[PDB]
């Protein structure tokens, strides 16, 4: 959410450089941005482009409640929107968001000002109470010279009083801001979580604020090394890397992602109003950083970069070092909370097996060096990365009584050539011995082409040798990602529609930064 | 170490004394590397003559190469290539 | 160990079990004992309770029933010094 809101501003969305509404989220009551750059550029564009004298404009071009609009119609033809520049209704209800934000943010003249904006538009009904109108339009008559002129025409209000008509949204923020300037209330009283925090910003969880401050970023993450194998772990030791496979670490469960989001799928059940708890979605780097606490077993997940299930790309270990400099660097970046995020690195055989050896122990004895990636981390042992930690409590899943609950599966500790076949040689073969070819044939790849060739020839589950044809292809996928003979790693994943759980937030990533995205390959269709 | 005492002096005693080291080391490291014993050849390992190294200690060098010697396994090389895989 | 210390076990205040710092031989019984060993009824004697003994009684008992684990009272990892080590 943060990242997708950094993204989009200054601008509100992809249509609008700058909107009204943005007001309400930068200031009282969310206050949702917390780099004062980003928002003082942001209040700039919004000041420039919509303020006027009867109040703030929704957005440029808006047709909401204007002279020039259709009321019938609920939609604007895309030849109707150029007619809407220059004559878009005022608002007045900004003025009293400004001047919350003013008396907020600690400067008296923006309030003053402000109210003064407001005075003028202000309306009475016959008791004397003020009416603020929802917006300030243009007359019908007037809206040609207004176009020639901004804001040189009188505007007509929407709400006056004495009508029946009040504008409640206008009139509850009319009280809120004048209780705020009149100081009757305190900022304090209207914000006891504390929304808005000055620039002593230091020490709110989740909030960007960690113990640094706003400015400096030099978190130490908490890197347990853990092995999967005692073989693994003595022969990690033998050149210098000091790790624990899962039973040394013994009272503490390391768990895949995968089981702290079924511990999670309790989190809301409520059967009464039909509620199933947690969608299922991959827990992150920033959730599997915490230390939680199941059913009196503490737990540690290993991020979700270390999962051999979801794609293949975790299986060249070049990409496992990169990942994990990323995972930290993030880590580093978006970890806000008050302790110390915990990255649990694992480090399997086939991740170290023949030349992958290397570059899998620079990175670790980048580790064991304390930086890697420019981000400090803490290489010791999990008991003591985990003792005066705050522990992420489930307790939901003990206040449904569900103590007797399945034990969550903790991890266990474990006791040449270029293709001779080409495609277009076999599969212009109309005639069926490619079945006994594949007996002929000796490349992993041309097994992984064999059978998905009989998946989909030959139906989904049909029998083979070693079994049927779909879990035949998935043991030939994970024996391609061993031996790293990398077509057959590929045609299996591509023949089994495999698909990883990062590429759909990826995708939305390049979206939200402004980069239209098409998946297709060149000279097909491409959606 | 030639200085404190004469067990130092004799080159016989020097394989003797590395031969039980060794085996020392080898069932009895508790520490992440592996051991690296830098052993220094110096003059008094040389001959009376001067010019040769001393038979037992040139028996005792080669026996490292070959990767066993008083029952440990013994990977010689120089002290650069043993900076990352030490203690 | 444990129906052999809840039988030596002396119950005391509301009921709670206090560990006996020792069993001892009654002045009378040190002849019978001389001839056969172990088989006379003795006294408890000295401290009750034994504030040592006492508390390894409750954190063995504390983890025999399922309330710690060896390594949360070991975290050093010091249960696992008679598991093999290569050479």
């Amino acid at each position: 959410n943060r990242q997708t809101l950094c993204s989009l501003l200054p601008r509100e969305s992809r249509s609008h450089n700058t909107d009204a509404a943005l007001l309400p989220c930068i200031s009282y009551p969310a206050f949702a941005l917390d780099d004062e750059v980003l928002f003082s550029q942001t209040l700039d564009k919004v000041v420039r482009k919509l303020k006027g004298k009867y109040g703030f404009k929704r957005f440029l071009r808006d047709g909401y409640r204007t002279s020039l609009e259709d009321p019938n119609r609920c939609y604007y033809k895309p030849a109707e929107i150029k007619l809407f520049d220059g004559i878009e209704c005022e608002f007045p209800i900004f003025f009293l968001y400004m001047m919350i934000d003013g008396v907020f943010r600690g400067n008296p003249k923006q309030v003053q000002e402000y109210q003064d904006l407001l005075t003028p538009v202000l309306h009475h009904t016959t008791e004397g109470y003020p009416v603020v109108p929802k917006y300030y339009y243009v007359p019908a008559d007037f809206v040609e010279y207004e176009k020639n002129n901004p804001g040189s025409q009188k505007r007509f209000p929407s709400n006056c009083g004495r009508d029946g008509k009040l504008f409640l949204w206008g009139q509850a923020l009319y009280i809120i801001a004048k209780l705020l300037a009149d100081e009757l209330i305190s900022p304090k009283d209207i914000d006891p979580v504390q929304r808005y925090v000055p620039l002593k910003d230091q020490r709110n969880v989740s909030m960007r604020f960690s113990n640094q401050g706003p400015l400096e970023n030099d978190l130490v993450v908490h890197v347990a090394l853990i092995a999967e194998s005692q073989r693994l772990q003595v022969f990690l030791n033998t050149y210098g890397i000091q790790t624990q496979t899962p039973q040394q670490v013994e009272p503490i469960q390391i768990w895949p992602q995968q089981e702290l989001v079924k511990a999670y799928l309790q989190l809301g059940i409520n059967e009464k109003l039909g509620l199933s708890g947690r969608p299922d979605r991959p827990i992150g780097c920033l959730g599997t950083s915490k230390i939680y606490r199941i059913l009196g077993k503490t737990v540690v997940c290993y991020p979700i970069i270390f999962d051999l299930s979801d794609f293949y790309m975790s299986q060249d270990v070049f990409l496992l070092i990169d990942d994990i400099k990323n995972a930290l660097q993030f880590i580093k970046q978006y970890w806000k909370m008050h302790g110390r995020p915990l990255f649990l690195v694992l480090i399997r055989e086939d991740n170290i097996r023949g030349s992958r050896f290397n570059p899998i122990l620079d990175m670790l004895a980048a580790l064991k060096k304390g930086i890697i990636g420019g981000v400090k981390v803490h290489v010791d042992r999990l008991q003591t990365l985990i003792s005066g930690a705050v522990v992420e409590q489930l307790d939901f899943l003990r206040i449904s009584d569900t103590e007797e609950l399945p034990e969550f599966k903790s991890f266990e500790e474990l006791e040449g050539q270029q293709p001779d076949v080409n495609i277009s040689e076999w599969k212009d073969k109309p005639t069926h011995e490619i079945l006994q070819k594949l007996n002929d044939c000796s490349c992993l790849a041309s097994q992984a082409i064999l059978l998905g060739i009989l998946l989909k020839r030959e139906g989904p589950n049909f029998i083979t040798k070693e079994g049927t044809v779909s879990d035949h292809i998935e043991r030939v996928y994970r024996r391609a990602g061993s031996q790293k003979l990398w077509l057959a790693v590929r045609y299996g994943a591509a023949f089994t529609q495999k698909f990883s759980s990062s590429i759909a937030p990826h995708i939305t990533t390049f979206l939200v930064h402004g980069k239209q995205v098409t998946l297709g390959a060149f000279g097909h269709e491409e959606e | 170490d030639q200085q404190q005492f004469y067990l130092a002096l004799d080159n016989k005693m020097i394989v003797e004394m590395l031969r039980t080291d060794l085996s020392y080391l080898c069932s009895r490291w508790r520490m992440t590397g592996q051991p690296t014993i830098t052993f220094p050849i110096s003059h008094s390992m040389l001959d009376e003559d001067g010019t040769s190294l001393n038979s037992s200690i040139l028996a005792a060098l080669r026996k490292m190469q070959d990767g066993y010697f008083g029952g440990a396994r013994v990977q010689t090389g120089k002290l650069s290539e043993f900076l990352t895989t030490s203690c | 160990y444990k129906e052999a210390l809840e039988a030596v076990l002396i119950k005391g205040k509301n009921g709670v079990p206090l560990l006996p710092e020792l069993y001892s031989v009654p002045p009378d019984r040190v002849d019978e004992e001389y001839q056969n060993p172990h088989t006379v009824d003795r006294v408890p004697m000295g401290k009750l309770p034994h504030m040592w003994g006492q508390s390894l009684y409750i954190l063995g008992s504390l983890m025999a029933e399922g309330f710690l684990a060896p390594g949360e009272i070991d975290p050093l990892n010091r249960r696992f010094s008679t598991v093999p080590k290569p050479d």
